[PDB]
DNA sequence: ATCAATATCCACCTGCAGATTCTACCAAAAGTGTATTTGGAAACTGCTCCATCAAAAGGCATGTTCAGCGGAATTCCGCTGAACATGCCTTTTGATGGAGCAGTTTCCAAATACACTTTTGGTAGAATCTGCAGGTGGATATTGAT
DNA sequence: ATCAATATCCACCTGCAGATTCTACCAAAAGTGTATTTGGAAACTGCTCCATCAAAAGGCATGTTCAGCGGAATTCCGCTGAACATGCCTTTTGATGGAGCAGTTTCCAAATACACTTTTGGTAGAATCTGCAGGTGGATATTGAT
């Protein structure tokens, strides 16, 4: 009668995007914790080397800017291209909408 | 009433969230409003990229679940996603079939 | 009278091994292992199952990805046999003897 | 008897070398497997009890790992992340 | 005046570090290149144990960086003989700036 | 009315009060407890006055009076726990420590 | 615009055998074959297209046309090759 | 009647007297060409800092003789005191640049 | 080349651990309007230092000759690992108390942002000082031919 | 093992760039005191899931035989090191236009903390459903002896 405190996870968010490119794939729960893992990962590169790049530039606000350049560090150069690509196009769309 | 920012965005991947845990992380002091949105799409665009493969990977092998071994399959034989994973540990993954040529069988 | 010649069924274990992914070291040695050497840095410690699992894939793993490369070194020696020395020179050149 | 180490055996040995493309094995590379085996555990787990220490717990969490791999430059996936 | 423009000041340890050269050896100085290597490992292990504290208390769900976490970065950082005289100079500093005041 | 600084009160010469201040401004966690700067400036402090004192005596060793990049690099390399500490970090202006392998010797 | 900026071409062979023989040596090598020279060339390219890549990339995000030494230090600190002297 | 050491003599003696020394083994404005060339190729309108190209050299060279260093144990593995580029290549392989 | 022993494959089958589906619960979170605040772009521009032409010159690269001896191909045999069958003891598997990892609530020592006030670390300037790089040469090794 | 052609050691000597010395000034910073706020140590403790024990499971320790790998011994071609002549282009000492990095101040687009309110996202006990791991059969490719 306690509670368990909610362990937050992007479980569901990867199975959406399954649907999208393999709508008749599924994915095994030890795969999926894989792909939270890979998630995670990816978050705290990106969003530490962004971090550095506003520090460096002596700057206290994290924008969509800093992101892209992390990306373009982190990143090889196709998978770069692309996520560029996709981060342009979903800023652009938020911000061309209300 | 109220939309998601995901949704605005046109994402699956929650730009909410990865607004909170860029702040609560300790990034920087502020975060600009496009910098969860673009960063969620990242996120997202890397993970269709794998399952795209890693599905493939589950067909090639006549399944229809994709599990570690297929992660690391597609992992492994992808330049790119080899190479940003190339520190990392897939569980469970095995390694891709090679046997150095000299190894093998007088011609 | 059958007899594999030397080589054969070593082959043949290469190609089996390398098709599957379950851990090859037992479990109950392993752990022992895992404890033991912890009790030297502190003692009376209880171990999650899936930690000591954690530390039997990353040991693995390691231990494959090493025995690659010590492969590679006994192979530029013109050999086809794996030892010590083979181990040590990939160990340096890693920079964990280094 | 047969001391933890040993437990580590020459069959066990000899899949993982299997599975890293080895056909042929010296005599003498399981006690050199076993020396670099323990060196790696003793790394990876100081760093472990180092994090389960801290946090104040009598019990290595899977986190305590996985944290201790990652900053030692070996991530694994598929254990929290 | 005129339109002077005040180079905005660049911080270093310089001093700091010039202080306990001569506390270890008195008649021994130091070049500005080494000087300058000085500075960068002062700063580098800065942000190496600034870093592994804050990953810490990030991991135990904690908002503050205090003496313990730092003690904790610098076990985890430091190979064994540094770590355990690092730690001494680190507690004993402590110590004795909470019996000051 | 008797304003001592943080570092004499805690019988340091590293900056106590710089420290704490570079710790927020680096932004590694939302609050900083007053002992955390004063541990950290005695270990910057303690790191310096080991390496310091290995470079000094490596001076003397060359019958220099001034530390040198050299003498820096000497220090670290010939001494195993900096060197492991800096076994990622390359000294400007350093060389390498002199070391011939046995069989490249003559006779 | 300004004037003439000579064309800049296969500069890598500014990096001469004797200037390879002379790092080998302090890298305590003895004896060279004469194929080193042309595979040693070829790594330090690529050395040198990775680091620069990643300096460039902070000089543009900064907005400059100049290349700092803090952007090298970072190119190389981000690549696992932290260099002291420089600043940083 | 002509003097003359031995092949390798040099050699060792060129050794030790790099290994004593610090400064740097690449001539200095060839180096900078090099950086110029590459850096071009990929931006256009660059300028450097003096010191941005000094810290690239000291970056390089200090690469290159811990690679040579490597390489050169490669070598005395395969019962050789000649390096050659299958050394290199081994030395990179097993560093993970190459694979 | 010809059997003969084994391993390898493939189509098929089905038990079941683990993935899917349904239901009710609810605290943790995220969206937006309002008020308050500010980081950092914008515009003007001081001034550091980067690109560069200028010129003398010797440090050092280039290109060649010559042959010492290292790399590598070949032969070969002692021996050390691979393959294999035998009998057993260690690991695996499933059941079970209870040790602690946590969920919950309490409440104070301690972490600030702001206003003051002030000591100091930085710095622009020129002005005397000094460790040692580098040229010289004479005394002591190190080499290599005989 | 004596000898000569050369490199190496080295303490003495000194021009000079780099380091040290100060007068000067100063804006950026840090220290104690409220006054306001709260993170997280602390006490209590429910509920996992970890250590442990016994029975069922099945991998491995062990000695023999010998195939074939590793490395010693020998051979010699030709590559690479040493030495040398020639002269070029890097290095050094200087100066200048001015690109563009960076100091300073005006100011608004954008970011942040509640407070209020909505519907998810995560957890959990219950029943139901399935992808696929093994298991079997028969065919056939692989390996090895003759
Ligand atoms: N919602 C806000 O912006 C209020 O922040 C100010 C509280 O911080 C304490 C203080 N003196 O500033
Ligand atoms: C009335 N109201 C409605 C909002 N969303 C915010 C406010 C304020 O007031
Ligand atoms: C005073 N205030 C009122 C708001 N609605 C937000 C703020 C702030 O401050
Ligand atoms: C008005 N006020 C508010 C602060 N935090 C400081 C002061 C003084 O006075
Ligand atoms: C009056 N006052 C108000 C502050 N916040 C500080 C001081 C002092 O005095
Ligand atoms: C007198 N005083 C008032 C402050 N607020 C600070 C000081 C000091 O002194
Ligand atoms: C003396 N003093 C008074 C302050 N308000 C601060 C200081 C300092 O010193
Ligand atoms: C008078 N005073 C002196 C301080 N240091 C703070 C205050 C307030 O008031
Ligand atoms: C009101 N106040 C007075 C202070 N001296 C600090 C604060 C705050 O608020
Ligand atoms: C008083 N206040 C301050 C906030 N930032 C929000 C509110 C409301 O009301
Ligand atoms: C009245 N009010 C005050 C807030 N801070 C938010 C709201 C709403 O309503
Ligand atoms: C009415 N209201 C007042 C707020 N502060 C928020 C809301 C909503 O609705
Ligand atoms: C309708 N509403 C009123 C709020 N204050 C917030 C929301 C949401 O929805
Ligand atoms: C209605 N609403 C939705 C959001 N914020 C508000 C206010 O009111
Ligand atoms: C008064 N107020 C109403 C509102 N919705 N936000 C605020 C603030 O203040
Ligand atoms: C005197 N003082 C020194 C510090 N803070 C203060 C107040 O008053
Ligand atoms: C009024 N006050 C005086 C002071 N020294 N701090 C404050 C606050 O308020
Ligand atoms: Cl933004
Ligand atoms: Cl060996
Ligand atoms: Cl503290
Ligand atoms: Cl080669
Ligand atoms: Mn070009
Ligand atoms: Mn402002
Ligand atoms: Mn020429
Ligand atoms: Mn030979
Ligand atoms: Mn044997
Ligand atoms: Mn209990
Ligand atoms: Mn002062
Ligand atoms: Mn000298
Ligand atoms: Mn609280
Ligand atoms: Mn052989
Ligand atoms: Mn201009
Ligand atoms: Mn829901
Ligand atoms: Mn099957
Ligand atoms: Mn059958």
């Amino acid at each position: 009668k306690r509670r368990k405190t909610r362990k937050e996870s992007y479980a569901i968010y990867v199975y959406k995007v399954l649907k999208q490119v393999h709508p008749d794939t599924g994915i095994s729960s030890k795969a999926m914790s894989i792909m939270n893992s890979f998630v995670n990962d990816v978050f705290e590169r990106i969003a530490g080397e962004a971090s550095r790049l506003a520090h460096y530039n002596k700057r206290s606000t994290i924008t969509s800017r800093e992101i892209q350049t992390a990306v373009r560090l982190l990143l090889p150069g196709e998978l770069a291209k692309h996520a560029v690509s996709e981060g342009t196009k979903a800023v652009t769309k938020y911000t061309s909408a209300k | 009433k109220a939309k998601t920012r995901s949704s605005r965005a046109g994402l699956q991947f929650p730009v909410g969230r990865v607004h909170r845990l860029l702040r609560k992380g300790n990034y920087a002091e502020r975060v600009g409003a496009g910098a969860p949105v673009y960063l969620a799409a990242v996120l997202e665009y890397l993970t269709a990229e794998i399952l795209e493969l890693a599905g493939n990977a589950a067909r090639d092998n006549k399944k229809t679940r994709i599990i570690p071994r297929h992660l690391q399959l597609a992992v492994r034989n992808d330049e790119e996603l080899n190479k940003l994973l190339g520190r990392v540990t897939i569980a469970q993954g095995g390694v891709l079939p090679n046997i150095q040529s000299v190894l093998l069988p007088k011609k | 009278p059958h007899r594999y010649r030397p080589g054969t069924v070593a082959l043949r274990e290469i190609r089996r091994y390398q098709k599957s992914t379950e851990l090859l070291i037992r479990k109950l040695p392993f752990q022992r292992l895992v404890r033991e050497i912890a009790q030297d840095f502190k003692t009376d410690l209880r171990f999650q199952s899936s930690a000591v699992m954690a530390l039997q894939e990353a040991s693995e793993a390691y231990l494959v990805a090493l025995f690659e490369d010590t492969n590679l070194c006994a192979i530029h020696a013109k050999r086809v046999t794996i030892m010590p020395k083979d181990i040590q020179l990939a160990r340096r050149i890693r920079g964990e003897r280094a | 008897l047969r001391d933890n180490i040993q437990g580590i055996t020459k069959p066990a040995i000899r899949r993982l070398a299997r599975r890293g493309g080895v056909k042929r094995i010296s005599g003498l590379i399981y006690e050199e497997t076993r020396g670099v085996l323990k060196v790696f555990l003793e790394n990876v787990i100081r760093d472990a009890v180092t994090y389960t220490e801290h946090a104040k717990r009598k019990t290595v969490t899977a986190m305590d790992v996985v944290y201790a791999l990652k900053r030692q430059g070996r991530t694994l996936y598929g254990f929290g992340g």
